[PDB]
């Protein structure tokens, strides 16, 4: 989930807004 | 933009800063 | 604990430290 | 709703706990 | 992504997450 | 400027990246 | 709650979310 | 101390309390 | 360096960095 | 104190460095 | 004061703090 | 540059001054 996407791998601030509501 | 390691707080203000006024989930556990 | 006044961002690292790996939702009004 | 509450008035932990998964 | 409302040390750490490893140039009025 | 723009009204992540390197 | 790794500013901000008013010391030498 | 309890090894919001004044 | 404006939270990061390893207390009025 | 101060006017790194251990 | 490991956001904040208005640049390619 | 001297290697508050403009 957002923890392997975006810390454990790297994210873009695009990917970031799949978690917003 | 780019893409860097968010973790924690970090991540967290990042989707503070991303959504704002939607609001967002953070899940960790998945 | 004692209570708290927080806006912005300020809530959303509370909402982190509170809540730990359960994660939470930030539901702002509109 | 807590947003706004913590921010015009005050807000406790135990408040911001119903806020977890 | 929204529009913000950034003061103080809120607005460089909103540039952080923006420019990423490209760093950035903050600039204030006087 | 931006600095002052983000504070006393709103501005948006596409102006902040033009203070990017 | 719950328990993290809490570890210097991140220490710190927790320290001042719990303890708030009250003041706190922080002492890593010990 | 505070660094071992809560960096090192792991804490609750009530150890936490610990190092109020 | 330059004067500060640090309300909160801010007051706390700042002690932090000016203090480092020797650390510091944090007491407000009442 | 210096937690007021900062807050309601202004200081400086010096004055904090006065709350270091 | 001291010196420590101040890296990303942490490394950034201090930056902000130390120059204020004189404003600063943050270029990690170099 | 900035990141080799102060968050690979270590950095005084001084140091931290040669980056302002
Ligand atoms: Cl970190
Ligand atoms: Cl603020
Ligand atoms: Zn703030
Ligand atoms: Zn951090």
């Amino acid at each position: 989930g957002i923890v392997e996407q975006c810390c454990t791998s790297i994210c873009s601030l695009y990917q970031l807004e799949n978690y917003c509501n | 933009f780019v893409n860097q390691h968010l973790c924690g707080s970090h991540l967290v203000e990042a989707l503070y800063l991303v959504c704002g006024e939607r609001g967002f989930f953070y899940t960790p556990k998945t």
